[PDB]
């Protein structure tokens, strides 16, 4: 549900933080402006980034690929009905499928 | 039969092997070809050309 | 004997599916009958060649 | 060396042209269709 | 045999052989690699 | 730090309560405790996006946003690309058109997104059609991008299997969907199992 | 009745080139129906204010198809990306003109971008179909990636 989304957003973003505050404490701000007369880089390379990887959350794990997928999803297959409305069959697990009908 | 296969035309069935066939009142005339008429008809009729 | 593959109306795709072949009688191999009088098309088990 | 380079290159005037033209011609083919809608009117307003 | 005929065709075309009996010893299959989800060409076939 | 929370007239449509995301203590044991601000969005586009994260930016100063919305449009996530990549704003989308993937992303660029790539969406569907017995088929893609990686895929993973699948026909179907080669290309599908890759409308 | 064909050139010399040779282009085939009228947007640096210059001053006068060019005085730095990006969100057709770096020439990311330049894998292709004519055929392939 999408409070759980926000929240696991939240706690992926908050880790990265820490790690980074962990490894130093330099912890930059942000930037003098989005637009304008700016046109120096600002960051060093993108201030954090490798630390936004491979990071879990107490318990289920999720680690961003270099090309920008998971590499451990939440995949389900859904179907529709007599009713017009895509309910559930089954699901995606470690790998295993284990479909209900 | 001009309207029918004019709309069988804007269709798959009009290639190089779909071969069509007509009785003699769809080509009654002879001299009177329509433009939808494909290059390879079929169709029997009365002779006039001899006879 | 054999249909001359008339152009459908102008421009429709060129046939890549029909192509030509020739062939030799010989004993065991490539046998010639004729046609038989019942069902005066060919047997099941044949292919016409003019 | 052997080096290569496009014979017309950073000729802005000639390429300019030729697009316009091509457009043109475009737009002369597309406007006579069974069905046209105008472009958007503008960024922001819709989302289609 | 073998040998003879590929003396008989290095005569008869033109160029000089580095004979070397192959390293595995299997004749040559297809088969997936172990600890993965591929395959590959074993045995002699796979210095080909 | 400053993350900034933007969704706009999902499911979820408490808004007032949706202030309860680390709004509360929660479990506020980790160091560097950060302030949450929402906001309520309808409508999207380019320059509406590029306004309101730049007016967020010149504000209160975000060490990243996590976006999400409701519409299907799918170059939301290229937009959401281009602003991170020249703003340094670690952005990530969750719910939306900002979650289907398409296509890669510059080296550069910090923007992450909540889904699946096509081989895995792939390998799924291969294992559900091996599950039911249903192991022969044909594949009928358009020509949105991204096809041929698609085509390919299934193709080797037919091709590196023991089970006996029968790839009956490959369909690359495209130009528009009334002319007779649409049609004469779609009555070959005598199978009983379609693979279709296609955008929504098409 | 009336349609715009924008574009985003270089300077101002180049702005009349384009008027002019629109004007030019409407004499040809100008029995009614079509009046086609023009645009005109010069470069700017950055990349925010150019999406919204481009989104504010043409998608407010319906256009069919913009038509982009390489900046004069800077390096390679200010690629026309902004452009191709806000066009193909509404799937408006753009023309580039001098643009070669072969990261474009992909449909994966960049839909609708045609340009009318060889990028530069024409060059291999040259570079080959030379090679039999000068009859050389063991080669090494030197190149950065």
């Amino acid at each position: 549900s999408l409070e759980a989304r926000v929240r696991d957003g939240i706690g992926i973003l908050t880790t990265a933080a820490s790690s980074m505050l962990e490894k130093f404490s330099y912890i930059p701000e942000a930037k003098a402006s989005c637009y304008g007369q700016m046109e120096r880089p600002e960051v060093p390379m993108h201030t954090l980034h490798p630390f936004m990887v491979n990071v879990t959350w107490d318990g289920k794990d999720l680690s961003f690929t270099e090309e920008g997928y998971q590499v451990h999803p939440r995949l389900v297959v859904i179907v529709l009905n007599k009713d017009r409305e895509w309910e559930k069959v089954g699901k995606w697990e470690n790998h295993t499928l284990s479909l209900r009908h | 039969a001009v309207l029918i296969l004019s709309e069988a035309r804007s269709l798959g069935l009009t290639g190089y092997d779909f071969f069509w066939i007509v009785p003699s009142l769809v080509s009654g005339n002879t001299e009177l070809i329509p433009k939808e008429f494909p290059s390879g008809l079929i169709s029997v009729s009365y002779d006039d050309w001899d006879y | 004997a054999v249909w001359p593959r008339y152009k459908s109306f102008s421009d429709c795709e060129p046939d890549d599916n029909h192509l030509s072949i020739v062939t030799l009688e010989e004993a065991p191999f490539v046998i010639v009958e004729d046609i038989d009088p019942l069902t005066e098309t060919c047997v099941r088990n044949t292919v016409p060649c003019r | 060396i052997l080096g290569l380079q496009l014979i017309n290159g950073k000729n802005e005037s000639a390429h300019i042209s030729d697009a316009v033209g091509v457009v043109a011609q475009a737009v002369h083919e597309l406007l006579e269709k069974e069905n046209i809608t105008d472009p958007p009117r503008g960024c922001v307003g819709n989302t289609n | 045999f073998c040998i003879d005929l590929l003396i008989k065709l290095a005569r008869t075309m033109n160029f000089t052989y580095e004979v070397h009996l192959v390293a595995d010893g299997k004749f040559g299959t297809q088969e997936r690699v172990n600890n993965s989800n591929k395959k590959e060409w074993n045995g002699m076939m796979g210095e080909l | 730090l400053n993350i900034a929370v933007m969704l706009g007239h999902s499911h979820d449509v408490t808004e007032r309560e949706l202030r309860t995301l680390w709004g509360p203590e929660q479990a506020a044991g980790l160091p560097l405790d950060v302030n949450v601000v929402a906001l309520l969005m309808n409508r999207t586009d380019p320059k509406s996006l590029i306004t309101h994260v730049c007016d967020l930016m010149s504000g209160a100063r975000i060490h990243g946003l996590v976006f999400g919305d409701d519409t299907d449009q799918e170059a939301v996530a290229q937009m959401l690309d281009f602003i991170s990549s020249h703003t340094f704003v670690p952005i990530l989308g969750i719910h939306g058109g900002a979650s289907m993937i398409m296509a890669d992303k510059d080296p550069t660029s910090t923007f992450f997104q909540f889904g699946a790539s096509i081989q895995q969406q792939a390998t799924v569907m291969l294992k559900i059609m091996q599950d039911y017995d249903w192991h022969v088929f044909s594949l009928v893609t358009t020509i949105f991008p991204g096809y041929r990686e698609f085509i390919s895929f299934v193709k080797t993973t037919v091709d590196n299997s023991f089970v006996g699948w029968d790839m009956q026909n490959v369909i690359t179907l495209d130009t528009s969907f009334e002319d007779a080669k649409t049609q004469v290309q779609l009555k070959k599908i005598h199978s009983s199992v379609i693979l279709l890759y296609c955008s929504k409308d098409e | 009745k009336i349609v715009n064909i924008g574009a985003v050139l270089s300077t101002r010399k180049h702005e009349q080139m384009f008027r002019e040779a629109v004007n030019q282009a409407n004499k040809r085939h100008g029995s009614w129906k079509i009046q086609l009228n023009a645009t005109s947007v010069t470069h700017k640096p950055n990349a925010i204010q150019m999406a919204l210059s481009v989104c504010e001053d043409l998608i407010s006068s319906q256009v069919y198809a913009i038509l982009v060019s390489h900046p004069p005085t800077p390096n390679d730095h200010f690629t026309p990306t902004p452009v191709s990006y806000t066009a193909g969100f509404y799937r408006i057709p753009v023309l580039g003109l001098t643009t070669r770096m072969s990261i474009y020439s992909d449909k994966s990311i960049h839909l609708s971008f045609l340009r009318t330049v060889p990028p530069y894998s024409h060059q291999s292709s040259v570079w080959f179909e030379m090679m039999r004519v000068y009859s050389w055929n063991h080669i090494i392939l030197l190149v950065s990636d």
